[PDB]
This record gives C-alpha cells, structure tokens and sequence, in this order.
C-alpha cells in the first residue's frame, strides 16, 4: 500500500532509509499494481522480508 | 571639505561593500539566511530548495 | 491621572546577542522617547 | 540603576538586562501592579 | 476506516533562536581547542573558524 | 500545551520505530533531529481522525 507511495525522488522513509532508496535524479517511472491475486497467500505470506 | 571628491570615492566604495556584506543576512524566502543552519536541519532533498 | 515625559528610559536589549561599536536598528516593542 | 534624584525620572541613557524568559503559555490582555502597604 | 479512526497527533513546536539552547540531543562533548582552524559546533552554530 | 525544560532530547527513537503512521517534518528532518540544540520544545497534543 502506502509503501508504494513511499518510494519517490527525494523522499524520506523506512523504505527509503534501508530497503529501497531512489536517487534524487530519478529519470525513470514507477509502475505499481495491486497483486492480491498473484502473490497474496491466505493468512499472510511470509516471503516479504 | 576641500577633498570632497577624493573622500566621495572612498565613501561610495565602502558603502557598496557594506551593502554586499549586509545582503548575506537576507533570507530570500529560505527558512534561514545561514547556510549551515539549513544543512544541519534538513536532508539534501529539502535543503536544495 | 497625572502624566510626565519619559526622556530616554525603557531601553532594553531586544536580542540576547552581544556586539560592540555598532549602531544598528532594532524593530521591537520599546517605550517611546519623551512619551 | 544607581540614581540620586530630587523628583521624577532623570535624563540619560540606561539599558535593561534580560532577567528571565518566563514560560507562561497563556494569553495576556489586562495587567496590574503591586505595592508595599 | 483508515480515514476515520483515532489518530493521536502530537505536534512539537521548536524555534531556531539565538536564545540559550536548553533542549538538545545526545552528542558527546569534545575538548576545547584553540589557536587552530577547526569546525566548531557549540550548540547550533556549527561552523569553521 | 506542555513544554520541555532543560534536557537531552533523544529524538532518535521517534522515527526508527514502527509506531507512527506519519512523521512529516517541516523546517527540520528526522535524521537531523539528534544533532540540534533547541532553546525550548513545545509538546502540543490533540486528536484527529
Ligand atoms: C484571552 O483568553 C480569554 C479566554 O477566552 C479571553 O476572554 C480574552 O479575550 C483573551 N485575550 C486575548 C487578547 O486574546
């Protein structure tokens, strides 16, 4: 969810700090789409460390 | 007052320098006029603006 | 209400900062001269 | 100040050192004073 | 909903004033050097001189 | 409106903790909080949805 919007040029966040930092010159595009039918397993999927 | 012309040149130059230095204390719309304060308070993404 | 003139009274330091041999204006809440 | 007067405030300069910055966190609209009685 | 649930908010108001610094962070104090160019950081006036 | 007297304000554990939905800051940055030396801090608290 919101972590999808947490990645962007010049953004501070837990994703930015340690997981996935985008540079502040990002000449690209971020394509995000809900994936409840692809990788969302019932009871919570423990593959998202 | 005989040497008004010579003194005027000195006064004009000193006055111009003083205004130049006084301009260093202006904000220009920034949060602070001290460059160190901006650097020590904000991350690069928000310090550049 | 009796009245009087305050000649050169109620002058304080608007800023806690020190400085020497400077004639600088300060926009601050002061007591008017001769008020 | 170390004044020595006859009557009324004198003529002359005198600064005012900052004594304390009281953290009140209130508003103020009307004030009074206190005296020795 | 997420937009209508109890959201506790505490807003911390600061001020970058030359007034004496009373609230500061956990940084160890070093020794006083003099007669030498150094990066001096006493309370907030970080700088070189 | 509770303010803070003289102390050593350790802001370090305020964003490095998964207990805050939003940590938006203006005029200051989370990682830079620990290095600041404020004259005072106001802790104003209210609740919104
Ligand atoms: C201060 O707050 C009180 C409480 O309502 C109010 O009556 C008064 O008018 C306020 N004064 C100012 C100057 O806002």
């Amino acid at each position: 969810g919101d972590e999808v919007r947490q990645i962007a040029p010049g953004q501070t966040g837990k994703i930015a700090d340690y997981n996935y930092k985008l540079p502040d010159d990002f000449t690209g595009c971020v394509i995000a789409w809900n994936s409840n039918n692809l990788d969302s397993k019932v009871g919570g999927n423990y593959n998202y460390l | 007052s005989a040497l008004g012309k010579l003194q005027d040149v000195v006064n004009q130059n000193a006055q111009a320098l003083n205004t130049l230095v006084k301009q260093l204390s202006s904000n220009f719309g920034a949060i602070s006029s001290v460059l160190n304060d901006i650097l020590s308070r904000l991350d690069p993404p928000e310090a550049e603006v | 209400p009796a009245y009087t003139n305050s000649f050169t009274r109620g002058v304080y330091y608007p800023d806690k900062v020190f400085r020497s041999s400077v004639l600088h204006s300060t926009q601050d809440l002061f007591l008017p001269f001769f008020s | 100040t170390p004044i020595n007067l006859v009557r009324d405030l004198p003529q002359g300069f005198s600064a005012l050192e900052p004594l304390v910055d009281l953290p009140i966190g209130i508003n103020i609209t009307r004030f009074q004073t206190l005296l020795a009685l | 909903g997420v937009g209508y649930q109890p959201y506790r908010v505490v807003v911390l108001s600061f001020e970058l004033l030359h007034a004496p610094a009373t609230v500061c962070g956990p940084k160890k104090s070093t020794n006083l050097v003099k007669n030498k160019c150094v990066n001096f950081n006493f309370n907030g006036l970080t700088g070189t001189g | 409106r509770k303010r803070i007297s003289n102390c050593v304000a350790d802001y370090s554990v305020l964003y490095n903790s998964a207990s805050f939905s939003t940590f938006k800051c203006y005029g200051v940055s989370p990682t830079k909080l620990n290095d600041l030396c404020f004259t005072n801090v106001y802790a104003d608290s209210f609740v919104i949805r």
